C-alpha cells in the first residue's frame, strides 16, 4: 500500500494526540453498547449487562487499551501492516471466528470517538481520509489471509 | 425496529442539532466523497466534489432536509421515503451498500459536532434510525 | 419490504416446497455448519454437528416449521417472529451476519432440490422474504 | 492459501463438469435480476429493464461466459490466485469501483446455479465447502489489494 507524506503525517499527528487510555476503553464500550451481539465474543469479561456496567468494567477498559496497542503496532509498521498482523488475523479468523464485519464496526466506533474528541478543526476531512485508509488496511489485515 | 425510546431519543436529538442540519449535510457528504472516493462516481457531473464546495453545500442541505421530513414522519417512514426510494433505485440506481457509508459519515459528523450530546445510548437510537432509513430507501430496488 | 407480488410467489413456492421442508432444513443447517464453521460455536452443546446427524435433522425441521409459520403469517412478520427475536438477538446474541449465511444456504438448498421452480424471479421474492425475516429477528438486538 | 488435496480434487472435479456456456449466462442473469442495482455497471449491455429482457439479452449471456472465463483463470492458478487477478482487481476496484459486496453476490448466484445443475449427490456439503473457499479467494483477490 502506498501512503502519501500528507497521510503519514496526518496519521502520525492524530495518533500523537490520542490518549490510548481514554479512546481505547471508550471505543470498546461503544461497540458493545451499539453493536451488542459483539458482547458474546467477550463473555469472559463480566458484566456487560448495561451501559454503566460496560463503562465500569476493568477488562473492557484494559482491553480497549490493548486494541489501541494493535493500532500502534500498525503505526510503527505502516508499509508492512499485513505481516505485522499475521498472528492477529489467525487469532481473529481461525480461532475466535469474529465475522470481519465486526472489525469494520470497531474501526467505526474508534473513528466516532476520535471525531468526538478532536472536533471539526482537528478532525478534518483530509485527516479522516487518511485515518480511514489506515483503518481499512488494518481491518483488511485482520481479516482472513488467503 | 424503532421503539418508542428510539423515537423520543432521536426526536429530541433532532431538535438540538438542526439549527445545524445543513452544516451536518455538507460536512457528512463531503467527507463521504473524499473518504470513500467510490461514492464520487455518482456525482461526477458536478463541478466541484471537494469538502465545502457549493455543489456539496447545496446537496448536503437537501439530504438533511429529507432526513428532517423522515424524522417528522418517523412513525411512518415507510410512507415518507418511498418516492426517494423509487428515485434512488430506479433513476439513480445507487448501490444499496453506499447508504451505510453516508449514514456512518453522518454519525461521524453528529457528535464530531455534538460530543456533548452523543452518548452511546443516543448513538444506538440514531444508528437504528438510519438503518431504518436505509431499509425504507431499499424498498423499491427489487 | 414484501410487495403483494412477493407474498404470492412465496405462498406459491411454499405450497410446492413444503413436503420436503424437513430435508430443506436439514440440508441448509448442516451445510451452514460445515461450509461456514464460524457458525458451529452456537451449537457446540449438540452431540453431533455433522450433516445428516440427528440434532441437525431435528433442528432443521424446527427452523423450517418456523419459516412455515412466517409464511402463514407473512402480512405481519413481526408478530409471528418476536418470540424468536428475543431468543436469537437477546439471549444467544447471534451475530446478524449469520442470518444471511443461513438464508443463503436455504436458497442454495431450495434451488438444488427444486431447480425446476427456482427462477431468478422466485429467488428475488424468497431472498426478500428471508431478509424480512432477518430484519424481524433483529428487533431485540438493541 | 493452502488447499488440502481433498479441496483441490473437490474443486477440479466440480469445475470439470461445469458447462460454462450455460452456468455463465444463468449466473449473471440471476445476478442482474436478484441484485438489480448491479445493472448500473452493465449499462453497455442495453436492455435490462425486466427479467425476460435480461436473460433475453445476448450480451449478458456473453459476459456470463467471460465471468466463467475469469473463474477458470483462478482454477489454473489456484496456488497464486491473487497474482493471477492482479489486473482484474485493478479493473474492478480501481476503475469500475464495483462495491466488494457485489463480488460475493455474483459468487453466490454462481453457487446457486451450480447447485441447481448438480443436485445433492453431486453438490455435497464437502464439495460446497471447498467451492465456497474457492469463491472466497477469488472474491478477496478481486477486491482492492493492500
Ligand atoms: C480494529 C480491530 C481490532 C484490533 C486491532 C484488535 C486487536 C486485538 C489485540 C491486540 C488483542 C490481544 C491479543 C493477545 O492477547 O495476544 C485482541 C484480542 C481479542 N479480540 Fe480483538 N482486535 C480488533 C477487533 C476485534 C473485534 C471487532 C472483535 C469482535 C467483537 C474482537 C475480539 C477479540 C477478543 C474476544 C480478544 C480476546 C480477549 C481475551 O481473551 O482476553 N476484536 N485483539
Ligand atoms: C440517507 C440517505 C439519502 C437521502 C435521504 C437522500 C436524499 C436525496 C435527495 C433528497 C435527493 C434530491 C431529490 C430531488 O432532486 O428531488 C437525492 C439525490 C441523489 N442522491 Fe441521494 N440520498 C441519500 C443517499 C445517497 C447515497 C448513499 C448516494 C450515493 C453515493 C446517493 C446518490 C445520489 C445522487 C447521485 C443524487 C442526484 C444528485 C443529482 O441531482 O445529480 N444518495 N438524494
Ligand atoms: C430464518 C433465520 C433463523 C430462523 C427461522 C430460526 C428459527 C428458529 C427456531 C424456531 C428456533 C427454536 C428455538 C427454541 O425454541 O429453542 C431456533 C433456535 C436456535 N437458533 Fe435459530 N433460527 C434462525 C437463525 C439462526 C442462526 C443464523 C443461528 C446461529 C448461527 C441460530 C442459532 C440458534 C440456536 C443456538 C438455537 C438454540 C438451538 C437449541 O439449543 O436447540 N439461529 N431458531
Ligand atoms: C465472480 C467475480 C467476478 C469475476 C471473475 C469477474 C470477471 C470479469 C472478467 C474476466 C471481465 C472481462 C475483463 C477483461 O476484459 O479482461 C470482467 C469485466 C467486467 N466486469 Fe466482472 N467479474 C466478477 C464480478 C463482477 C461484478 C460483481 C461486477 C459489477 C456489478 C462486474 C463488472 C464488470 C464490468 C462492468 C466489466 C466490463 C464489461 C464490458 O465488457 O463492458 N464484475 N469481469
Amino acid at each position: 500500500v502506498e501512503w502519501s507524506t500528507a497521510e503519514r503525517s496526518a496519521i502520525a499527528g492524530l495518533w500523537g494526540k490520542i490518549s490510548v487510555d481514554e479512546i481505547g476503553p471508550q471505543a470498546l464500550s461503544r461497540l458493545l453498547i451499539v453493536y451488542p451481539w459483539t458482547q458474546r465474543h467477550f463473555a469472559a469479561f463480566g458484566n456487560l449487562s448495561s451501559p454503566a456496567a460496560i463503562n465500569g468494567n476493568p477488562k473492557v477498559a484494559h482491553h480497549g487499551k490493548v486494541v489501541m496497542g494493535g493500532l500502534e503496532r500498525a503505526i510503527k509498521n505502516m508499509d508492512n501492516i499485513k505481516a505485522a498482523y499475521s498472528s492477529l488475523s489467525v487469532m481473529h479468523s481461525e480461532k475466535l471466528h469474529v465475522d470481519p464485519d465486526n472489525f469494520r464496526l470497531l474501526a467505526d466506533c474508534i473513528t466516532v470517538c476520535v471525531a468526538m474528541k478532536f472536533g471539526p478543526s482537528a478532525f478534518t476531512p483530509d485527516v479522516q481520509e487518511a485515518w480511514q485508509k489506515f483503518l481499512a488496511v488494518v481491518v483488511a489485515a485482520l481479516s482472513r489471509y488467503h | 425496529s424503532l421503539s418508542d425510546k428510539d423515537k423520543d431519543s432521536i426526536k429530541a436529538f433532532w431538535a438540538k442539532i438542526s439549527p445545524k442540519a445543513e452544516d451536518i449535510g455538507a460536512d457528512a457528504l463531503a467527507r463521504m466523497l473524499t473518504v470513500y472516493p467510490q461514492t464520487k462516481t455518482y456525482f461526477s457531473h458536478w463541478k466541484d466534489l471537494s469538502p465545502g464546495s457549493a455543489p456539496v453545500k447545496k446537496h448536503g442541505k437537501t439530504v438533511m432536509g429529507s432526513v428532517a421530513e423522515a424524522v417528522s414522519k418517523i412513525d411512518d417512514l415507510t410512507n415518507g421515503l418511498l418516492t426517494l426510494s423509487e428515485l434512488h433505485a430506479f433513476q439513480l440506481r445507487v448501490d444499496p451498500a453506499n447508504f451505510k457509508i453516508l449514514s456512518h459519515n453522518l454519525l461521524v459528523v453528529l457528535a464530531q459536532q455534538f460530543p456533548n450530546d452523543f452518548t452511546p445510548e443516543v448513538h444506538v437510537s440514531m444508528d437504528k434510525f438510519l438503518s431504518l432509513l436505509s431499509w425504507s430507501l431499499s424498498e423499491k430496488y427489487r
